[PDB]
DNA sequence: TCGGATGTATATATCTGACACGTGCCTGGAGACTAGGGAGTAATCCCCTTGGCGGTTAAAACGCGGGGGACAGCGCGTACGTGCGTTTAAGCGGTGCTAGAGCTGTCTACGACCAATTGAGCGGCCTCGGCACCGGGATTCTCGA
DNA sequence: TCGAGAATCCCGGTGCCGAGGCCGCTCAATTGGTCGTAGACAGCTCTAGCACCGCTTAAACGCACGTACGCGCTGTCCCCCGCGTTTTAACCGCCAAGGGGATTACTCCCTAGTCTCCAGGCACGTGTCAGATATATACATCCGA
């Protein structure tokens, strides 16, 4: 598999940084924050299956994606 | 068929004590449900961590007051420990 | 004869639930009698200084239901709140209505 | 022959995305997005559906941030549009790289 | 008769001050500094001295790393000289105010 | 009182290691509103620990210790 | 007479006269070696025993300690962290 | 500055499905009562904190001249918005299957616990060499001719 | 383009205090044996995760067109840098008093543990009203002549 990096199309990026309150965007944003965004995914997949490696499943549930981004400091409400 | 404990019906009374003409649905319980677990555990290893720095082996109520003021910031810490000490005060007079 | 603790230190959260998860968490060795009184009422206030604010917001946008949304500006409108919970995602909440002057025309 | 002029769409959308809360990514091609760059992890994983909505809860949320803090940094730069320079500058005073 | 071109003192003091480890600020001051802003919590207090380098040492690693965002920041801005709105800046970006 | 006992040379100097070329002229009262911030958020810490544990000293421990609340573990005092 | 602290300045200087063995030390060095295997102590029990807790268990294991090890160093250095741990529980054994 | 024209609150109706209430049972909390060990309280003692004096000199404070950088205005071209018609794949519902998460029942191997030695590790005390300081001469980078 | 000259850098000589090694004595780690229970393993169940298929339409895509914004260029003035002179308080060495930090000893009352009993809280099953989704429409804001 090589794409689905290309699947967060751009006009979703458009909506994020509106969310955010930007008025006008340059054109290498998309590139960049694709990259941002699979870098940080990495990092939370990453401790996600270890949770679920030593708790000796196949399973990853949503008590290990709290628990990583609780170890990244980024607390989650809403799922326990 | 097994059981798990939550804080749905007590925070349920509370929000009934402070508006009592309002609901609350499934997910905003979730979330207060999460919030009560988050500043218990918090507050509990505070305790934990001074007891262990003062060499004793006993988490008392000046234990609990002192990770309250190291926790929280000022008015709110004021009327924690103003509840706090209310509470205890009608626990033991009441023994 | 039998009388709950809670209604003892005039309570609504439980006394011996937190005395069981106190004891059975690995804290410490011992654990005292007041520890357990004095953690629920500290609960019991932030538990209702978070809702008495989510309710006036319930009003405000004329509902008579809590909401996450309702809950998100609660906390971040508040400013000692917004400093005990301030690296803390909570799920479906938007943000808010923040606009730079500059962008204006 | 009726055009507004350039910035008017872009102000009403602002309050638009800022007035609801909704995901705003779809969702097949980022559940696609989790099992493929965690298929370089265990082989044959098997993801429940909270899980992935956990993960674009907050996977959302850190974008938005970012967006926040980079905008400071465009105006700050006497600017208006957003370059990728700003998103670096950004992430190195945060303390990310 | 002889005078330096305005930088070159200036850069050979970023490099005799990179290169040392020791406390920049007098400890006499700063002593007074600690006890004064000490008395508005406990009256009559009594420190050590070990307490007080430990927060010489903070304090002094605090401010350059401060100092060295905010260089980034007015640089960023394509200038030299650091004005107080950049310490604003980074210490809004990183999460302090 | 005695925050201008923080001087001009030794903010000056804190710039230079810092890497710090040319310098504005308000950045001294920027900076003297910036360290009274710090230690007044250190201190209150400081004298929590001390007054839990019954003395009237303030050690080097108390302060390693608020610093670490702090997010910030300093070595090389205890 | 004084009251006994306990320390690790002995094996520092033991572990050091492996690696250098013409190289000595001073006393503020020492005090932050101590200080730095007194943190790295305390961050991996503490995170062996939050994983004990996770899966209801009541026992710190080889195992435990292995998962912290490896949700705690970064990439490399936990590699051979494994490795050394293995190893010495293997030497220990038989 | 009025005129038109999109775009957004505002009112009213109708359905659906989640929140609120009611029941049974069952397991976790309360009530007495006993053992013993952590903690509170007094006394001692001696270290380390605080206050004061006096001579030295290094650093802070104050002017002063001037050059280099901040800042404001102007021109240009180009990169990014707004809107239109075409394509593509996301969402929804429905069916089927099966791996694997979850709970029960037996049992054994492993960690807590206790008593007796004994050697490793901490405090204390000499003691010599590594590093700190002073001085002199070589080098080298900067700046005005 | 080169000479003056003002700061770094390398080498040698003196000295002094702090690492480093040796010694004695307590107290914590080791060794051996015993007990009970936490967890490993085997087995059955039943529930969500995965795969596929057809339809509808909302959204992504590519394309013209025009304009507002980024960016380079210029000038001027003002404010910060380098340097020399005067003042001042930090630093070092010294003496002296006494508060309070550790430490030990001696009770005592507070918490763990056990066992019996019972009532509050959790799972499951109804039911109806709060809010989501239509249509019709005032009315507010933007751009142009």
């Amino acid at each position: 598999l090589r794409d689905n990096i290309q699947g967060i199309t751009k006009p979703a990026i458009r909506r994020l940084a509106r969310r955010g309150g930007v008025k006008r965007i340059s054109g290498l944003i998309y590139e960049e924050t694709r990259g941002v965004l699979k870098v940080f995914l990495e990092n939370v997949i990453r401790d996600a299956v270890t949770y679920t490696e030593h708790a000796k499943r196949k399973t990853v549930t949503a008590m290990d994606v709290v628990y990583a981004l609780k170890r990244q400091g980024r607390t989650l409400y809403g799922f326990g | 068929k097994t059981r798990k404990e939550s804080y749905a019906i007590y925070v349920y009374k509370v929000l009934k004590q402070v508006h009592p003409d309002t609901g609350i649905s499934s997910k905003a319980m979730s979330i207060m449900n999460s919030f009560v677990n988050d500043v218990f555990e918090r507050i509990a290893g505070e305790a934990s961590r001074l007891a262990h720095y003062n060499k004793r082996s006993t988490i008392t109520s000046r234990e609990i007051q002192t990770a309250v003021r190291l926790l929280l910031p000022g008015e709110l810490a004021k009327h924690a420990v103003s509840e706090g000490t209310k509470a205890v005060t009608c626990y033991t007079s009441a023994k | 004869k039998a009388k709950t603790r809670s209604s003892r230190a005039g309570l609504q959260f439980p006394v011996g639930r937190v005395h069981r998860l106190l004891r059975k968490g690995n804290y410490a060795e011992r654990v005292g009698a007041g520890a357990p009184v004095y953690l629920a009422a500290v609960l019991e206030y932030l538990t209702a200084e978070i809702l008495e604010l989510a309710g006036n917001a319930a009003r405000d946008n004329k509902k008579t239901r809590i909401i996450p949304r309702h809950l998100q500006l609660a906390v971040r409108n508040d400013e000692e709140l917004n400093k005990l919970l301030g690296r803390v995602t909570i799920a479906q909440g938007g943000v808010l209505p923040n606009i730079q002057s500059v962008l204006l025309p | 022959p009726h055009r507004y002029r350039p910035g008017t769409v872009a102000l009403r959308e602002i309050r638009r995305y800022q007035k609801s809360t909704e995901l705003l990514i779809r969702k097949l091609p980022f559940q696609r997005l989790v099992r493929e760059i965690a298929q370089d992890f265990k082989t044959d994983l098997r993801f429940q559906s909270s899980a992935v909505m956990a993960l674009q809860e907050a996977s959302e949320a850190y974008l938005v941030a970012l967006f926040e803090d980079t905008n400071l940094c465009a105006i700050h730069a006497k600017r208006v549009t957003i370059m990728p320079k700003d998103i670096q500058l950004a992430r190195r005073i945060r303390g990310e790289r």
